């Protein structure tokens, strides 16, 4: 019954640029938000969990925040390898909800 | 090491059925709850179903009701998902996820397997 | 070369302690987390420092396992030695196991209390001795801190494995296991 | 808590006191032999790590050759021998030195001082380790020199 | 006799360890199936290897024995050492006891169980406590360990007197004293 | 724990502690060796004998004969690992010390003995001198050497 | 002073073991009925021989003490050694405890019981832990063992400070360290 | 366990560890004896003092002052059986080592001492030299002998 909204749906960026995306929850999900990086042809990779805990094997340039309903994922300096669709997931229900995703394009 | 391995994928004709199974290994599986998640490559990742470690709770995504039956064999450490009346929109790669809250590495993912529904 | 007093050479030897496997357990380190206790030339225990749980049961029915007697005795003896040697252990809720199936699986929760009085410190100190010979890289603590050691892992997991040449960082050595034999009853609290 | 195994029984036959290390005991050389003075010192002195290892190896040899192989190589037998075979406090000593970030013996590499025209080496001493690696001769020099003088002194005393 | 170097004569000493009966128990061997532990010149314990049972109930009610405190501690202590020193003891169903009015009686059912079992562990403690006789009593006098068993079904230890004198071998404190060093080794966590 | 008990006041074994009716005496050398060596079964037994003698003379006991005292004293008095060594040798088919009998190598013209070494046993009986002749000859040389160094 | 052989002079050393307060507890004697164990320069335990009771209930609720974990382990450890080292302890009814808010307080009722009893065992552990003072505190300074008793009814060990200074004898780590060697001996099977 | 700790770097007792004013030093002989003898109470105490010194300099402690470390270190550092021996002698009415006081037999012209032996006590007080005169005389001869053998 928790619906997540991500925004902006699309954003473009330069390589090495700083970008942020958001995720907005309806009910509270505490800090149980996860983020995924989806590349064409691949299963999504988990990047972040517990709102801001960086997952193993994920570059330090990735970060994030939020502990209520307002959340974010950030990249300090975007790499050519980070142009991906990013998704937020809440897991405070045992019925997981994923947002619609946001896409980072190169400009 | 903690691991989840799916099997049983393949091609199903619309309206048909397929039984997935997932082997758990290296942990005390019968004590943990489990989730099924499916991936559609042109869409985001979506949730399918959840089962309690003792089987007392079984829930499903609103987009999939009456078609799926989730169960667990604690003696053999196998998670099952029986799907019937399969629709074209159910084509996806299905995989096992072991989510444990308060675990420092909360999501154990399997590899998954492809279930295709087509003519 | 290294000719002392003009008449003696300094020469070395290294002992191939693996040949002692037939009579005594040998410890060895892989990566900076996995540690193995090798038994004979067939089996042993794998000691893993991890961020993943294996048991969310929170029970450890040693007496059920004993009544059934389906477990390997050499391996249970090693588990007992490890456990009993944990100093100042009284946080029983921090330990769980799954001694069913004739197998061994033991979990110690290092985050149960997270200062120096924590069971986590006691568990890590035994770990340091049981896997002495690479346990220091896995601990990832500076030296001179044994009295108060904490690590980056949530659990110490011990599970039965099979024989393999499970060595990268250190060489098999009986010393850890043997050293613990004198510490079995030390640092025990009243009931 | 002294040791009592005293290198077992009649292993010092042939070259008197010539306890030898075989190719499966050694990492590289197929054979290294020490003289009767190495064994005499091992049997009498109570703080050398090399000596404790000889006792563990000697035990292993005898148990394997003389007893019916126990099912599953049960640990039960060694648990009754360890106190007779090793100084449990040498292990504790080296452990404490490791704790205190002091060079210590991890029972791997050993060194011995060997005369170039004769033989009769010193009993091997443990090569110490610190901060993840082996120490240099730079730090052992004082002991290597002392061992060299101890050996010279013994030659003079023999005379 | 025999002069070594034509000078040094071998002569022998044989020690009388009976003079050590006060301050330490002595382990005595009589006739293969029977061994004794004597304390001073008043009491002792008979250790018998048999195919017959004396008690059968599986309730070693130690708590009552302690509360009643009607048992001579000298022998309770010896029994404690014998039992605790049994390695890898994980079968409580393997033994019954009787502490009724003191009169301590302990029966181990070696027929509970083939290497490494409790029954073999029971014989190993026996082997040491009765070291002077166990060479014969247990058949496998040497060349074996772990995989040890005898012809008997039970090891029974009972309250007796001190007047039952040895026959096979002289009494010696060594068995008991040796078992005092390691009384907590090879114990399971339970 | 090492031996820490030091033998009391040249030392004699009372005739009452010997299977042989006549008591025997040892000189200073034997006494000194028992305070330096850690592995001699004879010396190990002597410490138990001195303990027993002192406990009897100085303490009284309530029927139990102070088993609780030996349970503590035993680690200062004996080398438990000699016991374990002889036990391990007995597990294996290896001759071992049975504590009851000793060599007592003597000297015909000086009246001086070695520290007596333990007579080994195997296979239910005592060993013949032939089988440990090498050790008797070594001990005779050890006594010669000590006199020469004196 | 005195020259041995006209050459060698006796002079003496007396050691200041107070410098050992960190890394090891010291056992102190004050005035026959009172002995202390000090840890570092922060805490300690008072050991009193008395005819008065402080607690009376017989529920030494250690399980709660462990779960609560509100007690400084340095002293919990010392108390455990004291207790576990009591030989032949078979009477749990002989003692009461209080762990409410930590504040450890342990009372042994020597008036539970005449040789070889628990009360005597309690005094023997005390004798060693308080070795520097027990010579006087227990009356039977030497020449006796097992058959030892004092005029007091209770041995009470309580949580205190480190500022209570000795008077009878200097503090020394020897009592405590000596009791670390044998902590599991003379233990019944139970 | 036997003593296994070896005394650190000719050895002195800091003035801070001595009740008597003015620290004192010992030569190589005393140090060497502590690494060979297993039964000397003086050497036993020295090992505790070195341990304490090293632990203080190298390790920090969370108020408890590392009691858990001594509980392990104690077997490498001391001979518990010296303690039991002195205890047994105290049970019996026999003079025994009280650890706190030592003989320190000195030498007027060489500046060299014996390894100090423990001053025995009995009956609540320290023994008079008369009662252990035999041991003092033996120790003086032992020092003479060692010098003669050196020569
Ligand atoms: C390891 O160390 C032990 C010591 O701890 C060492 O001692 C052995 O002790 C046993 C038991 O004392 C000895 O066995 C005795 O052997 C003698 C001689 O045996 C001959 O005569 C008998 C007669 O039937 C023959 O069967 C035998 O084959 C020989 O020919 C026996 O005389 C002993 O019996 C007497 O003493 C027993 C114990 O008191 C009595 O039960 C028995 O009735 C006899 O007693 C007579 O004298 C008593 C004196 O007090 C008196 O009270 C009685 O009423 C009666 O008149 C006994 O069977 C064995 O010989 C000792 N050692 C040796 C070989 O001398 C172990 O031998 C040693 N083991 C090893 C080798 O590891
Ligand atoms: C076994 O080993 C121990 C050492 O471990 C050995 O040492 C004995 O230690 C005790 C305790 O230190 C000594 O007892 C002291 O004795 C001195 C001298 O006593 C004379 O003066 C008093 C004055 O009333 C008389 O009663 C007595 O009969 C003598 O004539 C006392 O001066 C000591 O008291 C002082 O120190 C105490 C501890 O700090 C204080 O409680 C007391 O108030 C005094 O303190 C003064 O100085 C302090 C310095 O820091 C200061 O802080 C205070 O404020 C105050 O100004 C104490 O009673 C005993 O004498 C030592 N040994 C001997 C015999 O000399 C044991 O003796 C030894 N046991 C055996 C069996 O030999
Ligand atoms: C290893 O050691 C660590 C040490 O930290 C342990 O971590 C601790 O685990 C416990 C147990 O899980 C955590 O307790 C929670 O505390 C929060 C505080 O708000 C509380 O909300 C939570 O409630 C949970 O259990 C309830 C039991 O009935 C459930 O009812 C409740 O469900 C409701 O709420 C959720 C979301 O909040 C909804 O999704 C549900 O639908 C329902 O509405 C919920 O499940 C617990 O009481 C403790 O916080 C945690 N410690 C830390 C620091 O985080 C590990 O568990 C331990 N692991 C092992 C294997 O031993
Ligand atoms: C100590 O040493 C031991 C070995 O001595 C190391 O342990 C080994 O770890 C290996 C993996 O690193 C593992 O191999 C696996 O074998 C199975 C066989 O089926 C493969 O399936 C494995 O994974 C493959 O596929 C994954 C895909 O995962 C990614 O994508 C999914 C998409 O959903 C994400 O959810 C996921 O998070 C990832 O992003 C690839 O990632 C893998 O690279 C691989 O292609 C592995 O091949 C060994 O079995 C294992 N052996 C043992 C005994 O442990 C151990 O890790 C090391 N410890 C340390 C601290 O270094
Ligand atoms: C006491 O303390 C010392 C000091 O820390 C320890 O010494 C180390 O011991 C280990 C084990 O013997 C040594 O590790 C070995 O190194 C060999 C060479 O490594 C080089 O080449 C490889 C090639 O792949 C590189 O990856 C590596 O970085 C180096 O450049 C390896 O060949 C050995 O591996 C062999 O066995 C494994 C088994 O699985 C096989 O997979 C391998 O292919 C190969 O056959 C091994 O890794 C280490 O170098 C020593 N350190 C030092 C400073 O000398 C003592 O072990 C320790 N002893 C005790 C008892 O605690
Ligand atoms: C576990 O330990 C055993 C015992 O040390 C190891 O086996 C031993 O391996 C050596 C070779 O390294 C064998 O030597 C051979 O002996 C025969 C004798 O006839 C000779 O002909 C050969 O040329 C060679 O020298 C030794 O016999 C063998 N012993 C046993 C009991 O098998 C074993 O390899 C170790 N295993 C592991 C996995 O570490
Ligand atoms: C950790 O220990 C367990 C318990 O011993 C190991 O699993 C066990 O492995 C044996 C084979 O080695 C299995 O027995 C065999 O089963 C097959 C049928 O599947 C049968 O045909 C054979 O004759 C034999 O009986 C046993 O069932 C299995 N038990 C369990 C609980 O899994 C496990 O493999 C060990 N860990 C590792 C890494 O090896
Ligand atoms: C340890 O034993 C207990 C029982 O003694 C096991 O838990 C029981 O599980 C049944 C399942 O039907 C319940 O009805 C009982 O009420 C449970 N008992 C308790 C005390 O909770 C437990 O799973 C066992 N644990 C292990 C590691 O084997
Ligand atoms: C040791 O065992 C013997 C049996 O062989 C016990 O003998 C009698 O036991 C009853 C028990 O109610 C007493 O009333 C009798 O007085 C005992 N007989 C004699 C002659 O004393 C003996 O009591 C047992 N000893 C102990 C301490 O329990
Ligand atoms: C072996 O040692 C004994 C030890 O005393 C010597 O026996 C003594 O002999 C003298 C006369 O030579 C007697 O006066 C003593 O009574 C004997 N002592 C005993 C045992 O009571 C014996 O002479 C020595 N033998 C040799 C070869 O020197
Ligand atoms: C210490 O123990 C004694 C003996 O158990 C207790 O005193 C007994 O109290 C009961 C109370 O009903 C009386 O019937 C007994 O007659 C008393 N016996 C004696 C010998 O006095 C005493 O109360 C205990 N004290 C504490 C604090 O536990
Ligand atoms: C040691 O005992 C003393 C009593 O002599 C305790 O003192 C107080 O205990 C209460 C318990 O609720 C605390 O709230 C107070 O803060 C303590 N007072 C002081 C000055 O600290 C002391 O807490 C006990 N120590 C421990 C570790 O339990
Ligand atoms: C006993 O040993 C001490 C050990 O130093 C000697 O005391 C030293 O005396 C010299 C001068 O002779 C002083 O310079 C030192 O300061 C003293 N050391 C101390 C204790 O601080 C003492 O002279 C020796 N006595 C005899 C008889 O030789
Ligand atoms: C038996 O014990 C009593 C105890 O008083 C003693 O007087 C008697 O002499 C002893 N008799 C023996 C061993 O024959
Ligand atoms: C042991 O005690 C139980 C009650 O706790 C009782 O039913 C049983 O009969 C007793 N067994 C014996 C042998 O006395
Ligand atoms: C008491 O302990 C504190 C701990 O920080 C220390 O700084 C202080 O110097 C000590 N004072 C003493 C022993 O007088
Ligand atoms: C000990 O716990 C029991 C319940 O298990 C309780 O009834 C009793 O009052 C407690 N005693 C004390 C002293 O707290």
């Amino acid at each position: 019954e928790i619906v997540l909204t991500q925004s902006p749906s699309t954003l473009s960026a330069s390589v090495g640029d700083r970008v942020t995306i958001t995720c907005r929850a309806s009910q509270s999900i505490n800090n149980w938000l996860a983020w995924y990086q989806e590349k064409p042809g691949k299963a999504p990779k988990l990047l972040i969990n517990k709102a801001s805990s960086l997952e193993s094997g994920v570059p330090s340039r990735f970060s994030g925040s939020g502990s209520g309903t307002e959340f974010t994922l950030t990249i300090t300096s975007l790499q050519p390898d980070d142009f991906a669709t990013y998704y937020c997931q809440q897991y405070n229900s045992n019925s997981w909800t994923f947002g619609q995703g946001t896409k980072v394009d190169m400009k | 090491e903690v691991q989840l391995v799916e099997s049983g994928g393949g091609l199903v004709r619309p309206g048909g059925s397929l039984r997935l199974s997932c082997a758990a290994s290296g942990f005390s599986f019968s004590s943990y709850s489990m989730h099924w998640v499916r991936h559609v490559p042109g869409k985001g990742l979506v949730w399918v179903s959840y089962i309690n470690s003792d089987g007392s709770t079984k829930i499903y995504a609103d987009s999939v009701k009456g078609r799926f039956s989730i169960s667990r064999d604690n003696a053999k450490n196998k998670l099952y998902l029986q799907m019937d009346s399969l629709r074209v929109e159910d084509t996806a790669v299905y995989s096992c996820v072991r989510l444990v809250h308060y675990d420092w590495s909360p999501f154990v993912w399997g590899q998954g397997t492809l279930v295709t529904v087509s003519s | 070369t290294s000719l002392y007093k003009g008449v003696y050479e300094l020469q070395t030897l290294e002992l191939n302690m693996e040949t002692l496997n037939m009579t005594m357990p040998l410890s060895c380190t892989k990566n900076n987390s996995h540690h193995y206790i090798m038994v004979g030339n067939e089996t042993g225990l794998e000691l893993t420092l991890t961020n993943t749980s294996i048991i969310n049961h929170k029970f450890c029915n040693l007496s059920d396992a004993h009544k059934k007697n389906l477990y390997d005795h050499a391996l249970m003896s090693i588990i007992s030695t490890f456990h009993l040697s944990i100093p100042n252990f009284n946080q029983y809720e921090a330990m769980s196991c799954d001694f069913n199936g004739g197998k061994i699986s033991v979990q110690y929760n290092l985050s149960h209390s997270y200062h120096c009085g924590t069971v986590a410190n006691g568990v890590l100190q035994t770990f340091m001795r049981m896997a002495w010979g690479g346990s220091y890289i896995a601990l990832d603590s500076g030296c001179g801190n044994w009295d108060c050691i904490m690590t980056s892992y949530q659990y110490l997991i011990i599970q039965n494995t099979t024989w393999e040449d499970h060595c990268q960082f250190s060489r098999p050595s009986p010393i850890g296991y043997l050293g613990l034999l004198s510490q079995r009853t030390r640092d025990i609290y009243i009931s | 808590g002294t040791f009592t195994w005293t290198l077992s029984d009649s292993e010092g036959k042939d070259t008197p006191g010539g306890y030898c290390l075989t190719r499966w005991m050694l990492i590289e050389a197929e054979l290294k032999c020490f003289g009767n003075t190495a064994v005499a010192k091992c049997n009498e002195k109570h703080d050398e790590e090399f000596c404790d290892m000889l006792r563990l190896f000697d035990f292993n040899k005898q148990a394997i050759q003389r007893l019916k192989a126990p099912a599953q190589m049960s640990i039960q037998l060694i648990n009754k021998a360890v106190n007779a075979l090793i100084n449990d406090q040498l292990i504790m000593k080296n452990h404490l030195r490791d704790i205190m970030c002091i060079p210590y013996c991890n029972y791997s590499k050993y060194w011995y001082l060997n005369h170039t025209t004769t033989g009769r080496t010193s009993l091997p001493k443990c090569w110490l380790v610190s901060n993840g690696s082996y120490l240099n001769e730079t730090h052992f020099s004082d002991d290597i020199e002392q061992q060299a003088d101890n050996m010279i002194t013994e030659m003079l005393q023999k005379e």
